[PDB]
C-alpha cells in the first residue's frame, strides 16, 4: 500500500504524537496513583495522604489551637450576658 | 502537613499531661499528704515508708 510522501509524514508524526500521548497519560496516572508505598515507590502522589485523610487529620486537632480560644472567650462573654440579663430583669 | 501534625501531637501530649496533673492537684488529700511528707522530711527524712 504505497502512500504519498506528505501522507507518510502525517502518519509518522501521528505515531510520535500517540507516543507522547500515552507518555503523558502514564504521567497523569502516576500522579493519580494512591499507591504511595503500596507499589514500589517512596514519593507521595496526591491522594488522601495529601487530602482529608491527612488535612482532616490536621483539622480534627487544629481546632484545639485556634477555635478553642475563641470558644472560651465567647463562653465567658455568654456567661456575662446571662448574669447581666438576670440581674437587669430581676432587679426591676 | 506532616510537620504540622507532629507539632500538634506534641501539643496534645503536653495538654494531656497538664490535664492529668491538674486532676492530681484537684484532690486536697494528696496535697495534704505531700505537705506533711515535706514537714516529716524536715523533721526526719529517713522514714520514707511513713
Amino acid at each position: 500500500h504505497n502512500l504519498s510522501p506528505l501522507q507518510q509524514e502525517v502518519l509518522d508524526k501521528y505515531k510520535q504524537l500517540s507516543l507522547d500521548l500515552k507518555a503523558l497519560d502514564e504521567t497523569i496516572k502516576e500522579l493519580n496513583y494512591s499507591q504511595h508505598r503500596q507499589q514500589h515507590s517512596q514519593q507521595e502522589t496526591v491522594s488522601p495522604d495529601e487530602i482529608l485523610q491527612e488535612m482532616r487529620d490536621i483539622e480534627v486537632k487544629i481546632g484545639l489551637v485556634g477555635t478553642l480560644l475563641k470558644g472560651s472567650v465567647y463562653s465567658l462573654i455568654l456567661q456575662r450576658k446571662q448574669e447581666q440579663e438576670s440581674l437587669g430583669s430581676n432587679s426591676k | 502537613c506532616k510537620s504540622t501534625n507532629s507539632i500538634l501531637d506534641s501539643w496534645i501530649n503536653i495538654h494531656s499531661q497538664a490535664g492529668y496533673i491538674h486532676k492530681l492537684m484537684s484532690d486536697q488529700t494528696y496535697l495534704k499528704l505531700i505537705n506533711d511528707r515535706l514537714h516529716n522530711e524536715n523533721v526526719n527524712t529517713n522514714d520514707e515508708d511513713g
